[PDB]
């Protein structure tokens, strides 16, 4: 949203 | 809805896929379950390609990940190891498509029974205009080929769903001897 | 004859 982003793992 | 388990061994330093959501802050806004958005053509994920991004990992590394916050999902992948035997759920492909049909006017009308719009949407929750009956040897029957079950969202550029069953009915009959109607297939099948 | 049931046109 604003602070949390997607997790590329 | 499809479902199955699979093992995604760390091709090297990871699988290679982007996730988002969380039981707290859904990535869509109506799904506690987390899903993937895209895979990078490099890691073992794209190599394994044993699933889609928009799927829903029913389970991962024998961990409850069907409706848990992102932090918990990140923790699951954090302690996934390398060969992750996760169980995912990928829903079948949709079925939303917009057709373009030709319907010519006839002396007895267009030769078909349809009902949509406000006041008489026909369907218990769909302003769209759906068909219900067709005559034999009619104009639309032969030309339109719109068998009982089709739904038009607009005739060429008409708003068959922005007035009422009365305005949509008068607007459909007001058409020309040869008009193209915009039909649509039931989304998500 | 029945417009509220279906537009048979």
């Amino acid at each position: 949203q604003v602070v949390p982003f997607s997790s590329s793992v | 809805m499809e479902y199955e388990e699979i093992t995604l061994e760390r091709g090297n330093s990871g699988l290679g896929f982007s996730i988002a959501g969380g039981t707290d802050n859904p990535h869509i806004g109506d799904d506690p379950s987390i899903f993937i958005t895209k895979i990078i053509p490099g890691g073992a994920a794209a190599q394994d390609g044993r699933l889609r991004v928009n799927d829903s990992i029913l389970f991962v590394n024998e961990v409850d990940v069907r409706e848990v916050t992102h932090s918990a999902a990140v923790e699951a992948l954090k302690e996934a190891g390398s060969i992750v035997r996760l169980y995912v759920m990928r829903r079948k492909p949709p079925a939303e498509k917009v057709m373009e049909i030709k319907l010519i006017k006839g002396p007895k009308g267009l030769g078909f029974s349809i009902a949509g719009g406000v006041g008489n949407q026909h369907i218990p929750g769909d302003n769209s205009i759906y068909v219900t009956k067709i005559i034999e040897g009619g104009a639309a029957h032969k030309d339109g080929r719109l068998q009982i079950g089709d739904k038009i969202l607009a005739v060429n550029s008409v708003g068959l769903e922005d007035v009422m069953h009365e305005d949509a009915v008068a607007a459909l009959k007001n058409t020309y001897d040869v008009v193209y109607l915009k039909v649509a297939k039931p989304s998500n099948a």
